C-alpha cells in the first residue's frame, strides 16, 4: 500500500501547478483522497478530497475557485491543480488515502516553491561587538548577510583561523523573497581593542566574495 | 553579453563580485548598485585591460 | 471552525505525555492524532478518539470529553519526541487540523535562551536601510515566540523570524530581523527584543547613536 508522488516544482505567482499521486497496492476507488499542505514551520493545512470512484471533490472553502482534483481511474492516479500561485503556496503538497474522514497512509509530498526571487548577492554589514556574559568576560560579534538569493552561502572568520565561538544561525526567507543570515562568534571582551575580526562570505551563485572587518565602533 | 568584475577596496568591506552587462557603462549602474547598497562611498575607476571597475575608500 | 492545541508539551523520560486538543465540535465528532518527526509525512497514532493502528506501539492511547480531546503516551520513550496534530471535522463536512504540539522528551535540563540584540550600522544607514538583529541560542526546550517594541509600543510590521533550529549541543537557536527606515530608528528612544520560553521572559534592547 503506497502513493507515489511527482517531482518538486518551481514557480513563479500567477503560475498554475499540477501534481499527481498514484496509488498502489490497494483498490484506488476504494477511498477519497485527501490533499494536505504543511509550509515551512509551519502546521497541517487539509486542502480537500476527491471520491476516485465518481470523481466527486469536496474544497476547503479558502481555496475554492483556486483548487481543482481531478483523477484517472485508468492508471490509478490523483492529481491536485493550484492556480494563482502565490509565494505562500510554498509547501510540501501530501496526498493522503482516506480510511473510513481521516487519513491512514501517507505519501512522501511534492514541494512546490513558489518565488519572484532572481540571483543576488548580500550586502554584508557588521553586528558591532556588544556584550554577551559580563561574568564570563566576553563579547559577541558578526556579520549581517542581508538580501541574497538563493541559499546557501558560506561563512568563515579570518580566513578560517577562527573556528572556537562561531555560530552562523541559519537563515530567514523574508516576504522580499530574499534571504539574510547572521553569523556570530563570541570572544573576550578584552581582545576587541587588539585582535581583528573579520568574516568571509562566499555566495557563489553571484561569484560573490567579501570579507567584512568588523570594528569594535558605532559610527 | 560579457562579464565584469568588481573589486570593492573599502575600509571595512574587501572582496569582489561580478555582473553580465552589454557594454562596461551598464555593468558600472550594476555595481554602483551593489556597493551603494553595502553602504560602500568611495572612488570608481575601470582597468579595461582586465574589465575590472574598482571602488576604493580613503 | 478551529481545534485548539498546545503548542509545546515536555516530559521527562518514562513519564506519561498528554496533549490535550480542544473544539466545540468535538462532542459528536471523531478526533484523530497524528505523529509528525522532521523530514517525514504524518503517522495516524489514534483514531475515533481512542483507537489505535495495529502497528503503533500500545503505550499510545486516546481519550474523550465533550469538547476536549487527549493524546496520552505513557512511559514515554525518546523517539516518542514529535509533532502531534489532532484533527476532526467541523456538520463533518471540511477536516480541521489542530495547530500541532511539539513533545520535547527531556534530555537535559531546560535552559533560558541567550539574546544578543545588534542595532543597524552605520554603513546600512548610509544604504538607507535598518536592520535590527535578535539573535536567540542555547535554548531547551525548542520553542520561542519573539515580540519587538519600539520605545514602549508593540511593532508588528517588519519582523521577520526563524523556526527554531538544533545546534550541535542539543539546545536550540533562531533569528529575528525588524526591518525600519532609518528615520524610525532614529526617532525612536530604544527598540527590543523580547524572547518568551517556557513562560519567562528574556529582553534587551538597543539605541540609536548620534554620530558626529
Amino acid at each position: 500500500v503506497q502513493l507515489v508522488q511527482s517531482g518538486a516544482e518551481v514557480k513563479k505567482p500567477g503560475a498554475s501547478v499540477k501534481v499527481s499521486c498514484k496509488a498502489s497496492g490497494y483498490t484506488f476507488t476504494g477511498y477519497y483522497m485527501h490533499w494536505v499542505r504543511q509550509a515551512p514551520g509551519q502546521g497541517l493545512e487539509w486542502m480537500g478530497w476527491i471520491n476516485p470512484n465518481s470523481g466527486g471533490t469536496n474544497y476547503a472553502q479558502k481555496f475554492q475557485g483556486r483548487v481543482t482534483m481531478t483523477r484517472d481511474t485508468s492508471i490509478s492516479t490523483a492529481y491536485m491543480e493550484l492556480s494563482r500561485l502565490r509565494s505562500d503556496d510554498t509547501a510540501v503538497y501530501y496526498c493522503a488515502r482516506d480510511r473510513g474522514y481521516y487519513m491512514d497512509v501517507w505519501g512522501k509530498g511534492t514541494t512546490v516553491t513558489v518565488s519572484s526571487a532572481s540571483t543576488k548577492g548580500p550586502s554584508v554589514f557588521p553586528l558591532a561587538p556588544s556584550s554577551k556574559s559580563t561574568s564570563g568576560g566576553t563579547a559577541a560579534l558578526g556579520c549581517l548577510v542581508k538580501d541574497y538569493f538563493p541559499e546557501p552561502v558560506t561563512v568563515s572568520w579570518n580566513s578560517g583561523a577562527l573556528t572556537s565561538g562561531v555560530h552562523t544561525f541559519p537563515a530567514v526567507l523574508q516576504s522580499s523573497g530574499l534571504y539574510s543570515l547572521s553569523s556570530v562568534v563570541t570572544v573576550p571582551s578584552s581582545s576587541l581593542g587588539t585582535q581583528t575580526y573579520i568574516c568571509n562570505v562566499n555566495h557563489k551563485p553571484s561569484n560573490t566574495k567579501v570579507d567584512k572587518k568588523v570594528e569594535p565602533k558605532s559610527c | 553579453v560579457t562579464t565584469y568584475k568588481l573589486v570593492i577596496n573599502g575600509k571595512t568591506l574587501k572582496g569582489e563580485t561580478t555582473t553580465k552587462a552589454v557594454d562596461a557603462e551598464t555593468a558600472e549602474k550594476a555595481f554602483k548598485q551593489y556597493a551603494n547598497d553595502n553602504g560602500v562611498d568611495g572612488v570608481w575607476t575601470y582597468d579595461d585591460a582586465t574589465k575590472t571597475f574598482t571602488v576604493t575608500e580613503h | 471552525y478551529e481545534l485548539t492545541q498546545p503548542p509545546s508539551v515536555s516530559v521527562s523520560p518514562g513519564q506519561t505525555a498528554r496533549i490535550t486538543c480542544s473544539g466545540d465540535a468535538l462532542p459528536k465528532q471523531y478526533a484523530y492524532w497524528y505523529q509528525q518527526k522532521p523530514g517525514q509525512a504524518p503517522v495516524l497514532v489514534i483514531y475515533k478518539d481512542s483507537e489505535r493502528p495495529s502497528g503503533i506501539p500500545e503505550r499510545f492511547s486516546g481519550s474523550s470529553s465533550g469538547t476536549t480531546v487527549t493524546l496520552t503516551i505513557s512511559g514515554v520513550q525518546a523517539e516518542d519526541e514529535a509533532d502531534y496534530y489532532c484533527q476532526s471535522a467541523d456538520s463533518g463536512t471540511y477536516v480541521v487540523f489542530g495547530g500541532g504540539t511539539k513533545l520535547t522528551v527531556l534530555g537535559q535540563p531546560k535552559a533560558a535562551p541567550s539574546v544578543t540584540l545588534f542595532p543597524p550600522s552605520s554603513e546600512e544607514l548610509q544604504a538607507n536601510k535598518a536592520t535590527l538583529v535578535c539573535l536567540i541560542s542555547d535554548f531547551y526546550p525548542g520553542a520561542v515566540t519573539v515580540a519587538w517594541k519600539a520605545d514602549s509600543s508593540p511593532v508588528k510590521a517588519g519582523v521577520e523570524t526563524t523556526t527554531p533550529s538544533k545546534q550541535s549541543n542539543n539546545k536550540y537557536a533562531a533569528s529575528s530581523y525588524l526591518s525600519l527606515t532609518p528615520e524610525q530608528w532614529k526617532s525612536h528612544r530604544s527598540y527590543s527584543c523580547q524572547v518568551t520560553h517556557e513562560g519567562s521572559t528574556v529582553e534587551k534592547t538597543v539605541a540609536p547613536t548620534e554620530c558626529s
